[PDB]
């Protein structure tokens, strides 16, 4: 929604960890409660992180 | 059939030891109580069965033995108590304890319940407080450790 992390109103991420847990069964076996942990690293490409490093200088 | 149940107030206890059957005074209590047993469980959930868990049995438990009298001055009993408090001397006893009613058929004093006590030690031991306001009984009370007791059927 409108919730902003910086100067950005997103993350560019990939997956990395992830672990799921069942708790809770029908009786014929299939679940009905899951609890999931996810870990993500942050991604952004060549071309773009040269632009967002707008070095000054002498040059 | 039964129709009526028996009364509380007529018991006795008999300690199986040392020579202390034959003396009168130790088998005059004002209470006796403590003789219950429970059961220790654990639980476990199997998934998928939403209706009712599992009960497991563990272990079995006991409860202390607890004796007051009113107090006598010199006693066999409490030497004995007082031999394995202060010299870390034990050595376990059996006891008896009994539930008593009249029989006739000319009547007579006879047992109605017994249970046997096994491998009986001495816990606790301790006298009421003295007060000089009050009208009252010095009280001398015991408690006893054991390993389980039994019927005699």
């Amino acid at each position: 929604g409108d919730f902003s992390f910086g100067e950005k109103n997103g993350f560019d991420c990939l997956l990395t960890d992830l672990q799921i847990n069942y708790t809770l069964f029908d009786q014929t076996g299939k679940p009905l409660r899951a609890k999931l942990s996810t870990t993500f690293t942050s991604y952004v490409e060549q071309n773009r992180r040269v632009r967002e490093e707008g070095k000054q200088s002498p040059d | 059939i039964r129709t009526y149940p028996p009364v509380s107030f007529f018991f006795e206890v008999v300690f199986q030891g040392e020579n202390l059957d034959k003396d009168v005074v130790e088998t005059r209590f004002q209470s006796v109580t403590g003789l219950s047993v429970d059961m220790q469980t654990e639980t476990l959930k199997e998934g998928g069965e939403n209706r009712f868990e599992h009960i497991l049995p563990v272990r079995t438990k006991y409860d202390p033995l607890v004796l007051k009298r009113g107090l006598v001055n010199d006693s066999q009993m409490v030497k004995w108590c007082m031999d394995a408090i202060l010299n870390f001397d034990i050595r376990p006893m059996n006891l008896l304890v009994r539930l008593l009613h009249i029989e006739r058929s000319s009547s007579t004093i006879a047992p109605l319940m017994t249970w046997k006590v096994i491998n009986a030690w001495p816990k606790k031991w301790s006298v009421s407080e003295f007060n000089a306001e009050q009208n009252s009984i010095a009280v001398e009370s015991l408690e006893l450790n054991y390993s389980y007791f039994e019927t005699l059927k």
